RNA sequence: GAGGACCGAACCGACUAAUGUUGAAAAAUUAGCGGAUGACUUGUGGCUGGGGGUGAAAGGCCAAUCAAACCGGGAGAUAG
RNA sequence: CGCCGGAAGACCAAGGGUUCCUGUCCAACGUUAAUCGGGGCAGGGUGAGUCGACCCCUAAGGCGAGGCCGAAAGGCGUAGUCGAUGGGAAACAGGUUAAUAUUCCUGUACUUGGUGUUACUGCGAAGGGGGGACGGAGAAGGCUAUGUUGGCCGGGCGACGGUUGUCCCGGUUUAAGCGUGUAGGCUGGUUUUCCAGGCAAAUCCGGAAAAUCAAGGCUGAGGCGUGAUGACGAGGCACUACGGUGCUGAAGCAACAAAUGCCCUGCUUCCAGGAAAAGCCUCUAAGCAUCAGGUAACAUCAAAUCGUACCCCAAACCGACACAGGUGGUCAGGUAGAGAAUACCAAGGCGCUUGAGAGAACUCGGGUGAAGGAACUAGGCAAAAUGGUGCCGUAACUUCGGGAGAAGGCACGCUGAUAUGUAGGUGAGGUCCCUCGCGGAUGGAGCUGAAAUCAGUCGAAGAUACCAGCUGGCUGCAACUGUUUAUUAAAAACACAGCACUGUGCAAACACGAAAGUGGACGUAUACGGUGUGACGCCUGCCCGGUGCCGGAAGGUUAAUUG
RNA sequence: UUCCUUGUCGGGUAAGUUCCGACCUGCACGAAUGGCGUAAUGAUGGCCAGGCUGUCUCCACCCGAGACUCAGUGAAAUUG
RNA sequence: UUUAAUGUUUGAUGUUCUAACGUUGACCCGUAAUCCGGGUUGCGGACAGUGUCUGGUGGGUAGUUUGACUGGGGCGGUCUC
């Protein structure tokens, strides 16, 4: 039956994507972490 | 005129509905609406701020003019219309210069009837009127509070206020509630109660009437957990407290009534 | 990985009362 | 030609029985069953955030987790 | 040979991302083998002025210069600026690749801008007005898609009795555009004068008055003509790597039936009273005035960029799987049928990636059963049974609607006649009239076609299969339709229309917010919030001592402060 | 809602702790945390009858898919 | 002890006033603007409202407590001399 994710790609950028993060202060601050840690990817993007 | 369904389901057995024949069959006038979208009870935080609204028809808004404060110019009564936004009716009015404009619809007024506002009009209904110029003793609607603000007592249908007296500066008032209130003369009212007074003779007859005016269903505290309301609880049906609303605050009975800056103005409280 | 559902089941496990 | 009208497919649901229970499936299949112009159902987007939301009210639901979600930290909490 | 065929066929959106096509390989992957594959390796494949995005315009909502508010971080919000799931210019038929096509080729079209020439001319907006522009249900009329039959054309004369005929098989197709303006729908038209309105102006919109005309205008499916001396075309002939390729090519009409599609954003009706903005049309202001600009014709130039393969009810998406699950839109053939149910079929697509034997108990899914018929069991659980249309007939009770399809019963196939096919529907020719055409009257050929009666006839059975109510009596609870414990509870629980109490005079009570503010509500006591009860009928008795709430002010007690 | 209790009486059955009607001794009903009725409605609770039947007396046979044998691939819980 | 008078006032109540303060009244401007600010005016007006201090109320919310013995716990009884 009907499971938990439903991919949408405009939902997915509108929610997780890059501009979506530099918009407040809280999420520059995840990619400040995502940086420091050193991760490939930074946001879920295209 | 009230007429009763005829009971051919069991939602229809109990239906009354209020059929005026007089309304307008037909499109309102355009450059007079607005868009009206509805809200949920939801405010700018987008939290419900007020229960049970939701769904329902959708309408648009009717300016209506409150102020009347085009004198001097008489208007002949064109139709009267249906208005979704209140419960009293509306009548579109045609001033002699060619502007067109929706008013409260008073009771006994027809198309084709003749108004006119200002200081000088004469004492009919519809005639709008400083309260100074009013015979102590009338009966006015559509009521100011401050001079050139619009009307805003006795606006709902079948609703009137009483000019008790005048002395000095302001005029007491008979509010609808059974309230003495004082306002000062120079503010406006019109002539006559208002239209459609058996807008309360109606029954909706079923749960779904209720939901097409934006109704939502209400659940009893009583019938609730502890967690969710002072009264939920319970092993079958106990309630052993004070009626209480679901902040805690004590109903039936206990006034809320606090506004130092208003006391002035009420000459004697509703009984 | 959830538990077997025979033993999350009330009535065979709460047997004794 | 009205109706929260009637019988009944799509569509939405979930009353009974049998099977399955290291399943074909972490809730289904088969045979029956209820609503089916409405308080209906559905696509796309949006809003409400944790002692908070939302709730036709079952402590129900809030990503297979809910009488207080998840992730990281205080943290090697404390454990007669 | 079997299965699906309102899909298990075809086309997409979302999502995926090379799974597409060709060559080659079989270690691993595929629940077995594999020469095969959505597997490995290499190469190829996605062509647009018109399709979609981008673009112009906005909804819910987001962000938000100044601003208001807040220990800081920040919150709200004006001017603005974004934001589709909605509004906005334009293309069709045929052919072609292993793989793309409304994109390539052939034929025939259309749209919007720039520039230039000629002719004429009051152009101009961040402003005014119009338009765009809108609900549910219902009914009918006119049509088409489509189908069937006849005619026409090509072929056939049948493995076993018959088959030159009232016989058998196949085909009978053609678009956008351009021209005409029909069934239907709406509306009176024109001219002159004036005006407290449309933030100023206006010749535009609104209002007033007068004169005059019996018509005008707008909208509109389909048909017809052209597009088309073309294209396609059953077949036939000629080659071949036997896959395919090349050439030629007949008829290509009529009647009837007919949509859930179109006219129709229509019409009628009801109450619950049914987006916004731009493109578009028009008016003028500041302004410019032999300028610029506007209108029409002609010529010329431009229309960029990104997507385009393939799967898409699925082995490619969401479910860890090549997983009996889930997933929005579009298309909708035949016979029977009311039907998108159901049975059998067409186009098309498949036989579900372990098989071969045997014919024990027992389990699962089914078929039938002597006599009995609920004796079974907690309980008729499960099975069995009823089941259609038409007609006759139908009780208590009732809120007069119901109960009710109550219960119960009868007819039902085929053939012939009434009637070489009836009632009904459609309607050619011919004739007449004018308004001379997509017109009206008459007329009836042809086509289509129920239902009934009478007579006969076959079987055990004629609603023959699939499909398709079990019925009745007494009683508890809840009035009723609805809602609920996704995943052991659907209920007597929740809700409900109705009733009552109570708060609230508008900067409302109340709720969310350190606040600003927002909802309540662009509402105003016939309104709004909270609480309890729960349709309707007859009703709702006594107690204010306790706790709570409402009112009172004399007296007693009583905080900070003063000292 | 009634412990005593399968109260007592009547109906229905050959036989009825359930059901229906009545009595009143209401352990411990009662008027809007409503009382008593009530047509229609309910995948609601209890009881009775007709029809129908493998539910049963009491099982028998048959048609398929497994179980069994052969070839290929090849698990799991548990375990001093 | 007890009062009246004059001068002055303190505290109380009342009455007017406007100039602080309020305005979710009207109009004008920034301005293409239902925010905001400024100006004019009207209506309230030393009230309301806010800060500090203070009495009351306060399961709306929070942190916690709710003994042991015991022929099982609970109930009952007991706990020192
Ligand atoms: N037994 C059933 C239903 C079930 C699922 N999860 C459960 C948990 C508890 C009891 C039963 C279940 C099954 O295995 O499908
Ligand atoms: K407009
Ligand atoms: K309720
Ligand atoms: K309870
Ligand atoms: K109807
Ligand atoms: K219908
Ligand atoms: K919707
Ligand atoms: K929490
Ligand atoms: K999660
Ligand atoms: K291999
Ligand atoms: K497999
Ligand atoms: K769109
Ligand atoms: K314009
Ligand atoms: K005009
Ligand atoms: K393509
Ligand atoms: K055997
Ligand atoms: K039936
Ligand atoms: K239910
Ligand atoms: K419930
Ligand atoms: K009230
Ligand atoms: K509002
Ligand atoms: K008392
Ligand atoms: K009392
Ligand atoms: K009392
Ligand atoms: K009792
Ligand atoms: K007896
Ligand atoms: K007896
Ligand atoms: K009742
Ligand atoms: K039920
Ligand atoms: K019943
Ligand atoms: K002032
Ligand atoms: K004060
Ligand atoms: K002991
Ligand atoms: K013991
Ligand atoms: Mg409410
Ligand atoms: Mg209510
Ligand atoms: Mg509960
Ligand atoms: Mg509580
Ligand atoms: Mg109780
Ligand atoms: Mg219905
Ligand atoms: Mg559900
Ligand atoms: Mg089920
Ligand atoms: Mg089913
Ligand atoms: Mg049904
Ligand atoms: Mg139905
Ligand atoms: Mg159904
Ligand atoms: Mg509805
Ligand atoms: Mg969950
Ligand atoms: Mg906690
Ligand atoms: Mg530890
Ligand atoms: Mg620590
Ligand atoms: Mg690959
Ligand atoms: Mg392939
Ligand atoms: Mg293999
Ligand atoms: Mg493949
Ligand atoms: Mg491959
Ligand atoms: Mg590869
Ligand atoms: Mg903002
Ligand atoms: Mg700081
Ligand atoms: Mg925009
Ligand atoms: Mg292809
Ligand atoms: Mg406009
Ligand atoms: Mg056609
Ligand atoms: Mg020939
Ligand atoms: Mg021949
Ligand atoms: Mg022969
Ligand atoms: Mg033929
Ligand atoms: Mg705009
Ligand atoms: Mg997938
Ligand atoms: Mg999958
Ligand atoms: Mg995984
Ligand atoms: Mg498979
Ligand atoms: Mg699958
Ligand atoms: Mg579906
Ligand atoms: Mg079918
Ligand atoms: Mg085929
Ligand atoms: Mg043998
Ligand atoms: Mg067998
Ligand atoms: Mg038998
Ligand atoms: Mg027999
Ligand atoms: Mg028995
Ligand atoms: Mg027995
Ligand atoms: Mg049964
Ligand atoms: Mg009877
Ligand atoms: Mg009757
Ligand atoms: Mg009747
Ligand atoms: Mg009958
Ligand atoms: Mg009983
Ligand atoms: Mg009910
Ligand atoms: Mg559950
Ligand atoms: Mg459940
Ligand atoms: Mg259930
Ligand atoms: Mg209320
Ligand atoms: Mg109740
Ligand atoms: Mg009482
Ligand atoms: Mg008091
Ligand atoms: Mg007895
Ligand atoms: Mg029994
Ligand atoms: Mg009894
Ligand atoms: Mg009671
Ligand atoms: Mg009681
Ligand atoms: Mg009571
Ligand atoms: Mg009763
Ligand atoms: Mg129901
Ligand atoms: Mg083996
Ligand atoms: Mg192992
Ligand atoms: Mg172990
Ligand atoms: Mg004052
Ligand atoms: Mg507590
Ligand atoms: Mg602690
Ligand atoms: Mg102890
Ligand atoms: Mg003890």
């Amino acid at each position: 039956m009907k499971r938990t994710f439903q991919p949408s790609v405009l939902k997915r950028n509108r929610s997780h994507g890059f501009r979506a993060r530099m918009a407040t202060k809280n999420g520059r601050q995840v990619l400040a972490r995502r940086r420091a840690k050193g991760r490939a990817r930074l946001t879920v993007s295209k | 005129a009230v007429v009763k369904c005829k009971p051919t389901s069991p939602g229809r057995r109990h239906v009354v509905k209020v059929v005026n024949p007089e309304l307008h069959k037909g499109k309102p006038f355009a450059p007079l609406l607005e868009k009206n979208s509805k809200s949920g009870g939801r405010n700018n935080n987008g939290r419900i701020t007020t229960r049970h609204i939701g769904g329902g028809h959708k309408q648009a808004y009717r300016i209506v003019d409150f102020k009347r404060n085009k004198d001097g110019i008489p208007a002949v009564v064109e139709r009267l219309e249906y208005d979704p936004n209140r419960s009293a009716n509306i009548a579109l009015v045609l001033y002699k210069d060619g502007e067109r404009r929706y008013i409260l619809a008073p009771k006994g007024l027809k198309a084709g009837d003749q108004i006119q506002s200002g200081v000088d009009a004469a004492i009919k209904p519809g005639n709008t009127l400083p309260m100074r110029n009013i015979p102590v003793g009338s009966t006015v609607h559509n009521v100011e509070m401050k001079p050139g603000k619009g009307g805003q007592l006795a606006r709902s249908a079948g609703t009137y206020v009483q000019i008790v007296a005048r002395d000095g500066a302001y005029v007491t008032l008979r509010l609808r509630s059974g309230e003495m209130r004082k306002v000062e003369a120079d503010c406006r009212a019109t002539l006559g109660e208002v239209g459609n007074a058996e807008h309360m003779l109606r029954v909706l007859g079923k749960a779904g009437a209720a939901r097409w005016r934006g109704v939502r269903p209400t659940v009893r505290g009583t019938a609730m957990n502890p967690v969710d309301h002072p009264h939920g609880g319970g092993e079958g049906r106990n309630f052993g407290k004070h009626p209480v609303t679901p902040w805690g605050v004590q109903t039936k009975g206990k006034k809320t009534r606090s506004n130092k800056r208003t006391d002035k103005f009420i000459v004697r409280r509703r009984s | 990985v959830t538990s077997k559902w025979f033993n999350i089941d009330n009535k065979i496990v709460d047997h004794f009362p």
